[PDB]
């Protein structure tokens, strides 16, 4: 069977198309937003960085910075030059450079012997020099600040402000998603964090706007075969399904649950109070189209097996479900009217057992999250999103007037302005309470979203996402000058396509997180071993962990191992497990400040504690209504900060590696057309695009570098006279080791 | 029917030159990938490959189908010969004879590192790569 997807990604010119217009109205007064350009601005700032450079050398001040700014300094422009084509401009930060190298090479001579070690390695050797804490050091901006002796103009200092953490952030794309996807590798210690007069700064989330921020407007194009394309006419529903009372096990919902001889489950779905036909005929036809597509999507999920859709009395419904003691409930949900729509359709039993079922064992939880991990990552690259998986809310106060309706925004730092920690969670078990995700597989399939509808001004999107697709406004952002409100946030009205994809990610996991939490605790709760709980929460952070790097494994073809190798080097393991059980179960409630204080430190290691002036509620903890547990305080974060690093991780390594194998087939493209002469020019410039395409291989991918090493073996031979004393060392390390490889293998 | 450190090469490599990521590659990119796996065919072999995947006149290559092609081009394949090459890598003086002290450092320090006693049932080249197949 050939397996493939009905789904297409590209790229197009903008996502800004029959959108919300950019104001904000204020008072009746009609504010224009105003977008604050990132490339032009970026460039615009590393143009005043060389013209400090410049003010630097000739004020003879070299002496007075410390070496490791210097060489900071130096390996940027190295850098930079190495990725600037125009011979003049390149020519012209090599000389800015040149001072610099002179005067390290006679005072801090060790430090330049470290230097040529690391241009001996790369063409953008300041991504390995910056892979920790160095990155910390914006000795870009501290350059700009001493020597550029004037005011920075608006939308420079709106740049800044927002990219102040570090000078990677003014890098040009190919350095900068060479460093972000290198900063991950197992030589880095690079951690987006640092601590600022006791108080410590996290811009994880700020990695991700500088990248997205970066990125073309994605497209995604469904075949005509699809789904949401094929037009399949109406559906025959010539078979009906005989209830009887007799039959009935329980009631779960709307829906009437049916014995079999086969000890299955028919199931019977009844109309809502205000729920439309098409509704229920959606849900057939997606159930019939994922039947028909099981093999070539390899779904793993066991799928329900559609079998009508028709109308019935009410009175025969009532009559039939009269006897089960969920009768009351059930008439309250089922529409008032007399002819209701009905869905009837076969399940195994484990298709009404929720993922969090806390009679699962640990060993059948860990195969059914696979399970469900697994589906929803390969139906979102088919083209499918799932935005009901469960309803996880920030807040009920404000719901209708949110902007974001109240509904969870995993990514919420990048769909927002001036929003910097994801928030409380509000009674973040119940959201999971009757979670899509189940024992079998993936269940309530005719909720679905065709993706693109998240590139789109779409009803969903309209009603959720509004402040994205209109313009960020703030009073800073007002320019009274010109009457408008700018900003770098409203730039992603061409680019909301590309974040609502990364936020789905992070909701579809954390979804998973809330649903493993949610089995944890009720597991847990009257678990009278100890430690015994402790080991139970360790592996579900491991079966979390592994959830996210299976996500990546299935969008971008990492190996599940390597991507789990690339998270551990940025999200602690250790944290996610202890602060997930210390938040998502009761015990915190009853200690009290002393000991509260112990176990945060023990839970956040070196970062500060969760604060809160909440009043915790005895047996629950953190809880606004009195009795559901909420994660966080009111108006405050959510206590889970490892979570949110490892989502933004995940979502980090996943586009950063689409867009670091863009920049790799860009500059391979170029390889081969030196090559082959459409580009003519010297066995330099030859080399040095072969060693760039070096500097674009994804971290740890063996055969890309093998491809590279074919190309300099060949660029050799095209120049044979040519010195290759500056590139033989990297690629002897890539010709040992794969020659390595092939004896390992071969044993095996 | 390969070993597992090929197959997820092989997986890799797919989806690295699926550019649109619709589960298929083109012919056309069918080159660059052997190439980078290490078996690039004859420009003889690549035209009946051409042609081969042109008999029912579809290029969109799946991965059922791709792993087929890798699987059969690498088992044609002298393994007696690649290992050769392999060795001769780490003889720089060129008389046929690598270190013992730098084989165990290799294979156990990089690569799909080896455990020392997996090294240790396993120096002169053309007859180590000789008997070891
Ligand atoms: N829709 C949302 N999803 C997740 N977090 C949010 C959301 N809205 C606000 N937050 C966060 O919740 C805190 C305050 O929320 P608010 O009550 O909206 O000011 C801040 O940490 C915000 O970043
Ligand atoms: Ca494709
Ligand atoms: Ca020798
Ligand atoms: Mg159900
Ligand atoms: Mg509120
Ligand atoms: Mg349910
Ligand atoms: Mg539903
Ligand atoms: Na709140
Ligand atoms: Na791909």
């Amino acid at each position: 069977v050939k397996q493939y997807y009905f789904a297409r990604r590209g790229e197009t010119s903008t996502h800004d198309t029959s959108l919300p217009p950019p104001v904000k109205v204020l008072s009746g007064r009609s504010i224009p937003l105003k977008e604050i350009p990132f490339e032009a601005t970026r460039n615009e700032l590393v143009q005043i960085y060389l013209t400090s450079i410049d003010k630097l050398i000739k004020s003879n001040k070299l002496n007075s910075i410390p070496s490791q700014q210097i060489a900071s300094h130096y390996l940027f422009l190295r850098s930079l030059a190495n990725s600037e084509t125009d011979g003049i401009k390149k020519n012209q930060i090599l000389s800015l450079a040149k001072p610099l190298g002179t005067y390290l090479a006679s005072k801090e001579p060790h430090v330049w012997k470290m230097i040529n070690e690391l241009i001996e390695k790369s063409e953008y050797p300041i991504i390995h020099y910056l892979k920790n804490n160095r990155a910390h050091s914006n000795f870009m901006l501290a350059l700009i600040h001493e020597y550029h002796k004037e005011p920075l103009t608006k939308n420079q200092s709106a740049f800044v402000q927002k990219f102040r953490d570090s000078s990677v952030f003014l890098f040009p794309n190919p350095i900068y998603t060479a460093w972000l996807a290198h900063s991950y590798d197992e030589d880095s210690s690079f951690n987006p964090m640092f601590r600022e007069r006791l108080s410590t700064n996290f811009y994880h989330s700020t990695l991700t706007d500088n990248l997205l921020l970066r990125t073309e407007p994605k497209e995604v194009t469904l075949s005509s075969e699809h789904h949401y394309k094929k037009e399949k006419g109406p559906i025959d529903s010539s078979f009906r399904y005989q209830m009887s009372s007799d039959r009935l096990l329980r009631i779960q919902g709307r829906t009437l649950l049916f014995s079999t001889p086969q000890n299955d489950v028919v199931a019977v779905k009844v109309q809502k109070k205000g729920e439309p036909k098409s509704t229920l005929e959606e849900e057939f036809e997606m159930a019939d189209y994922l039947l028909k597509h099981q093999r070539r999507l390899d779904v793993h999920s066991k799928l329900p097996q559609p079998l009508g859709q028709y109308s019935v009395k009410k009175s025969e419904i009532l009559e039939i479900s009269r006897g089960s003691l969920d009768f009351e409930r059930f008439k309250t949900l089922i529409d008032d009217s007399k002819d209701l729509e009905v869905y009837v359709y076969k399940a195994p039993q484990s298709y009404f057992t929720y993922l969090h079922d806390k009679n699962q064992d640990l060993e059948d939880l860990t195969a059914s999250v696979k399970t469900n991990v697994h589906d929803l990552f390969v139906l979102l690259r088919e083209g499918i999103v799932f935005p009901q998986l469960a309803d996880i809310f920030h807040t009920h106060f404000g719901e209708d007037e949110r902007e974001d309706k109240g509904r969870y925004q995993a990514l919420v730092q990048l769909l927002n302005v001036l929003q910097f920690q994801l928030g409380r969670i509000d009674k973040w078990q119940k959201a999971v309470e009757y979670v899509n995700l189940r024992s079998s597989g993936l269940a309530d399939l005719g909720d679905s979203l065709p993706i693109t509808s998240l590139f789109t001004s779409s009803d969903f999107t309209k009603h959720y996402f509004s402040e994205l697709l209109t313009g960020g406004y703030h009073p800073t952002f007002f320019d009274k000058s010109s009457g408008t409100a700018n900003s770098l946030f409203t730039g992603k009205r061409r680019l909301f396509g590309n974040y609502l994809y990364l936020n789905t990610i992070a909701e579809y996991l954390l979804v998973i997180q809330l649903t493993l939490g949610s089995y944890g605790d009720k597991v847990t709760r009257d678990m009278m071993d100890k430690p015994k709980k402790e080991a139970v929460w360790r592996e579900l952070a491991n079966v979390m962990f592994t959830s996210c790097a299976e996500a990546i494994h299935i969008m971008t073809g990492i190996p599940q191992s390597r991507a789990l190798t690339l998270l551990k080097q940025r999200a602690n393991i250790e944290k996610h497990f202890r602060q997930t059980q210390f938040w998502m179960t009761p015990d915190y409630s009853k200690l009290d400040e002393d000991t509260l204080q112990m176990e945060q430190y023990s839970i956040y290691s070196g970062e500060p504690e969760y604060e809160f002036t909440d009043k915790l509620v005895s047996g629950v903890g953190l809880s606004v209504d009195g009795v559901h547990q909420d994660l966080g305080g009111y108006n405050r974060e959510s206590p889970l900060r490892e979570l949110e690093k490892l989502l933004y991780a995940t979502v980090t390594l996943i586009e950063g590696t689409m867009q670091l194998d863009k920049e790799f087939f860009k500059q391979l493209e170029q390889v081969e057309k030196i090559l082959s002469g459409e580009i003519k020019t010297d066995a330099n410039s030859c080399f040095e695009a072969v060693a760039q395409l070096l500097d674009l291989a994804r971290p740890g991918c063996h055969f890309q570098k093998r491809l590279v090493l074919s190309y300099y073996e060949e660029a050799k031979l095209k120049y044979p006279s040519a010195p290759t004393d500056a590139y033989d060392s990297r690629f002897q390390v890539v010709a040992r080791t794969n020659a390595a490889i092939t004896i390992q293998r071969f044993w095996r | 029917n390969l070993t597992e450190e090929q197959i997820a090469e092989f997986k890799e490599a797919f989806a690295l030159f699926d550019k649109d990521n619709n589960g298929s590659i083109s012919s056309s990119e069918l080159a660059t990938v052997m190439r980078s796996l290490g078996l690039s065919p004859s420009e003889a072999e690549v035209n009946d490959l051409m042609n081969e995947i042109d008999v029912d006149g579809n290029h969109q290559i799946e991965f059922s189908e791709f792993l087929a092609l890798m699987s059969r081009q690498l088992k044609s394949n002298d393994s007696e010969q690649e290992l050769l090459e392999a060795f001769k890598v780490f003889d720089k003086n060129g008389d046929g004879l690598i270190s013992a002290a730098e084989l165990k450092h290799v294979l156990t320090s990089i690569g799909e590192k080896l455990t020392d006693a997996e090294v240790d049932d396993m120096i002169n080249i053309q007859q180590f790569a000789a008997l070891l197949s």
